[PDB]
């Protein structure tokens, strides 16, 4: 009985800890997958907003090249 | 010891928190400047309202309490008001943006800005506690800090003070007085994340109140502060127990046993009484019997549900004021032969009871009457799940199109957050459900 | 504070933006040194939302005035409160456009755009917290509506987590002959699609056909229609110029209002044109009173906000909006709950006891944007006048993709505006 007693004690603490790694583990998964998630969309955005540059080059370059006929 | 700490979050957490402070400044005789005369131990001691005050040696008594939001204007109005003194700077956090309406800024984007800063100050207060009890967590369901922040900030104290407990009051979003469209989304995402990290939820629907003050004082149109005024003689009557003592008090924990059978289970109905204008007061003695029977009415719940078509698990009464023993026993033998109050079999008993000597106040110029004895029910039916199933169906009709999700979505979430949390609420329905069923 | 930098491109922007800060600045009490001259705090809460300080407490539009015409920029610097603006803001270039888009946003905006930028990263610097910005420009003429992109599209890449708000005049041909109008309104559409945020249609034509019909007024000049649209700029903006719940800055209206990220284009509305509450809200939701010739019968609102000013009861507007969602709920989608949001400021404009502000985001804005593809595809079709674009380096295939991107989107305000709650 004096076994089981350290049993019981040994289990609620071991819960405890797990309930808090988990949640820590749980939550920190969380911060980087949404930090990857919208650095992505912030990138996609520019990189869409550079393919108007190097059309707008290829625009100006365009007119120079017919206004010399 | 026995210290709770309060944490007030978003406009609806922060304006509820004055009024609740407000509230029990005058209960304590506490003064603006903090000052508290009647209290002769200067710079501490352990009576009962020290449990939500400390003490300075300049005999100020100090709540124990934080208030955060992502944006100053709300705070900014604590810290020139009234009652500015009354709180040291560094338990006023702000930002400087806020979390736009959207549960992903408050706790993403912007929230993880600041959340390190808040836990630091809590830290301070519970530093200077000798046996801390627990939190209580205030904030809205449907604002982006609310949601958002508070549920970052839920997890982050699991994670720093295990699983000492944390209470929440949480207004649950009503069309009247709402400010964003994608309320039932931030509403779902919140009690998905908050769910494993709280004891216990008392949620005020802002429609009920509402309707409460139109109904039983008469106010026309009414404002946050007709709606705080009353939130707070709710939460005022939850924490009384705490901050009183008294031969037949009953303590905020053992209701508690009996309020959660099960962790999930965890939101009780609130119920209060009565609420009454003082034109409607005078000559008008409320008697323990009707205040009593008061409760049983669902339009003095502050969740729209119907109890009269669930089960119950649980009903608790916290009376305060000119209450004695005799009284109650002939008005819960009126209520049990007359009323429809149906418990589940795994429950034979059943209501559990308790008074506070200390009588109610009210806030000058409030709507108010100041009566002699007021009653606050708490019960654990199943009804209160028709507040989440019709959250839930305001969810799905617009998840099914994805409206607005994409600002969610650029903000770093995942479409599979959302379809885990209407999950976790289809199980909590069905837990509902569950617990109802009898016995075989 | 939230601060707000706004931007006017071009005779139709800064005709509209002068206006536009004539009234606010008549609204918060200040006059066209820049000092406040006023009578209550409600008027200064929120005023570095638009306004910068400066010592000697003068107030300073948070502003940039742009065109390829160097004219505008003195009938402006003339005009009631030209000298509030701040001197270095004026960024004019010498060669004007003559209403080809392609030089307001390939060659001569290009070149000129750099410097704007340079004032925009100045004013950008100097505040606490960014919002966002708002452009006032048209959609007809080249540069407003060709540079005026170009510079969206600028600001996106250095600020692009900030609102990007425009109001946008899409032209008629009863208020203008030019005949390429629908060409650069196509092409800006193109855009705007991908670029803002939110954008209120300021319609030309329903802008002549108020004029005409409603307020008898035989032929209208811009003062006429333009009284209309800051009467609108007034009003879509008091939320975010005085304390209040709803919409009081950027990002919350656009959360309230955008369901989807290229259905941000709003129908405002007004009343009184030139009462009882009950007056006021059945003219706002009438297609009469809409500043984009649409009507709202032909479509469904996705959602909308709705903003009284003037000392009235809060109950009655309450009691209102509700009978109009009711007695009207076929034309709001069910499927997106309480999509109709209401504010009340105690303030009312200018010569007016009560009025009615309306945003719409409306399916029947396909009707606009239906009436410029026919124009459009009028010319197109039978090459008409593309020289003056090819000249500038552009290829042809360029029209096309922005002629199918606004077809593309007037089908997709038709499937939402088709769906059903199952
Ligand atoms: N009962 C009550 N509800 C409030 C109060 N202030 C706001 N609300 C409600 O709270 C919800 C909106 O969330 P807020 O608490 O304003 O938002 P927030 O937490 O500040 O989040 P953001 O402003 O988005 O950063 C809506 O349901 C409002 O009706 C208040 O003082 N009392
Ligand atoms: N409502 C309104 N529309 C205008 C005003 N000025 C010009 N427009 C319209 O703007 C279009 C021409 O653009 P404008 O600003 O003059 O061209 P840009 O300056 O070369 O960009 C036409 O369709 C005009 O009818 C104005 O003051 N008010
Ligand atoms: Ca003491
Ligand atoms: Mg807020
Ligand atoms: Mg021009």
């Amino acid at each position: 009985k004096r076994e089981h007693e350290r049993e019981v004690i040994q289990k609620a603490i071991e819960e405890n800890n797990n309930f808090i790694k988990m949640a820590k583990e749980k939550l920190a998964q969380k911060m980087e997958s949404n930090k990857e998630n919208r650095e992505a969309h912030l990138a996609a955005m520019l990189e869409r907003l550079q393919e108007k540059d190097k059309h707008a080059e290829e625009v100006r370059k365009n007119k120079e090249l017919k206004e010399e006929a | 010891m026995r210290e709770c700490i309060s944490i007030h979050v978003g406009q609806a957490g922060v304006q509820i928190g004055n009024a609740c402070w407000e509230l029990y400044c005058l209960e304590h005789g506490i003064q603006p400047d903090g000052q508290m005369p009647s209290d002769k131990t200067i710079g501490g001691g352990d009576d009962s309202f020290n449990t939500f005050f400390s003490e300075t040696g300049a005999g100020k008594h100090v709540p124990r309490a934080v208030f955060v939001d992502l944006e100053p204007t709300v705070i900014d109005e604590v810290r020139t008001g009234t009652y500015r003194q009354l709180f040291h700077p560094e338990q006023l956090i702000t930002g400087k943006e806020d979390a736009a309406n959207n549960y992903a800024r408050g706790h993403y984007t912007i929230g993880k800005e600041i959340i390190d800063l808040v836990l630091d100050r809590i830290r301070k207060l519970a530093d200077q506690c000798t046996g801390l009890q627990g939190f209580l967590v205030f904030h809205s369901f449907g604002g982006g800090t609310g949601s958002g922040f508070t549920s970052l900030l839920m997890e982050r104290l699991s994670v720093d003070y295990g699983k000492k407990s944390k209470l929440e009051f949480s207004i649950y979003p009503a069309p009247q007085v709402s400010t964003a469209v994608v309320e039932p989304y931030n509403s779902i995402l919140t009690t998905h994340t908050t769910l494993e990290h709280s004891d216990c939820a008392f949620m005020v629907d802002n429609e009920a109140i509402y309707d409460i003050c139109r109904r039983n004082l008469d106010i026309e149109r009414p404002t946050y502060t007709n709606l705080n005024r009353l939130i707070s003689q709710i939460v005022s009557s939850i924490t009384a127990s705490l901050r009183f003592d008294g031969a037949l008090n009953v303590d905020l924990t053992e209701f508690q046993t009996n309020l959660v059978p099960y962790p999930r289970i965890h939101f009780p109905l609130a119920t209060y009484a009565p609420v009454i204008s003082a034109e409607k007061a005078y000559h008008e003695q409320l008697s323990v019997a009707e205040i009593t029977n008061a409760c049983f009415e669902p339009a003095n719940q502050m969740v729209k549900c119907d109890p009269r078509h669930g089960k119950y698990m649980a009903c608790c009464l916290l009376y305060r004021g000119d209450v004695v023993p005799k009284d109650v026993n002939a008005a819960i033998a009126t209520i049990k032969t007359k009323r429809s109050i149906q418990f589940v079999d795994w429950c034979p008993t059943g209501f559990k009871v308790g008074i506070n000597y200390q009588p109610p106040t009210v806030v000058p110029g409030g709507d108010l009457a100041k009566v002699q004895r007021a009653v606050c029910m708490l019960s654990n039916t199943t009804a209160i799940a028709e507040a989440w199933a019709r959250l839930d169906h305001k969810f799905d009709l617009m998840y099914a199109k994805r409206a607005f999700v994409h600002w969610y979505v650029g903000e770093g979430m995942e479409e599979g957050e959302f379809s885990e949390a209407r999950e976790d609420m289809a199980a909590l329905e069905k837990d509902y459900e569950e617990v109802g069923v009898d016995s075989v | 504070m939230r601060e707000i930098v706004h931007i006017q491109a071009g005779q139709c922007g800064n005709q509209i933006g002068a206006k536009f800060w004539e009234v606010i600045s008549d609204e918060h009490g200040i006059d066209p040194t820049g000092s406040y001259h006023g009578d209550s705090d409600l008027q200064l809460e929120r005023i570095n939302v638009y306004y910068n300080e400066a010592a000697g407490n003068k107030y300073v539009p948070r502003a940039i005035l742009v065109d390829l015409e160097p004219g505008t920029m003195d009938s402006v610097r003339s005009g009631p409160f030209g000298q509030i603006f701040r001197p270095d803001n004026f960024v004019f270039g010498q060669s004007g456009a003559g209403n080809n888009w392609a030089k307001g946003h390939y060659t001569e905006g290009a070149e000129l755009v750099d410097s704007v930028l340079d004032v925009v990263r100045k004013e950008s610097e100097s505040c606490d917290c960014l919002q966002g910005f708002q452009l006032t420009h048209s959609l007809g003429g080249g540069t407003g509506s060709g540079m005026g992109t170009l510079l969206i599209s600028k600001i996106r890449e250095e600020y692009p987590d900030r609102i990007m708000n425009t109001f946008s005049v899409v032209p008629s041909p009863k208020v203008s002959d030019t005949v390429v109008e629908p060409y650069n309104a196509t092409l800006s559409v193109h855009q705007l699609v991908e670029n803002t945020d939110e954008t209120y249609c300021i319609d030309n034509e329903a802008l002549y056909d108020i004029c005409f019909r409603t307020l008898k007024l035989t032929t209208p000049t811009y003062g006429d229609l333009n009284h209309l649209v800051s009467a609108t700029m007034s009003g879509v903006t008091t939320c975010l110029r005085f304390p209040g719940q709803l919409n009081a800055d950027l990002r919350k209206l656009a959360v309230n209002m955008v369901p989807f990220p290229r259905l941000h284009f709003f129908m405002p509305g007004f009343a009184p044109l030139t009462l009882t509450v009950p007056e006021l809200t059945q003219q706002m939701f009438d297609a009469k009173n809409m500043m984009a010739a649409c009507d709202p019968r032909h479509g469904r609102y996705l959602t909308v906000a709705a903003v009284f000013r003037g000392r009235m009861s809060m109950k009655e507007v309450d009691e209102q909006m509700l009978n109009v969602q009711n007695k009207n709920s076929s034309y709001f989608v069910e499927w997106i709950p309480n999509n109709v949001k209401t504010a009340v400021c105690d303030i009312p404009p200018r010569g007016l006891k009560m009025s009615a502000t309306f945003i719409g985001n409306s399916t029947a804005i396909q009707e606009l944007f239906k009436r410029i593809s026919e124009q459009f595809t009028a010319m197109f079709r039978r090459k008409a006048f593309l020289h003056w674009y090819t000249g500038e380096g552009m290829d042809e295939m360029e029209f096309t993709e922005a002629e199918s991107n606004m077809n593309d989107l007037v089908s997709e305000y038709q499937q939402y505006q088709d769906a059903t709650a199952d």
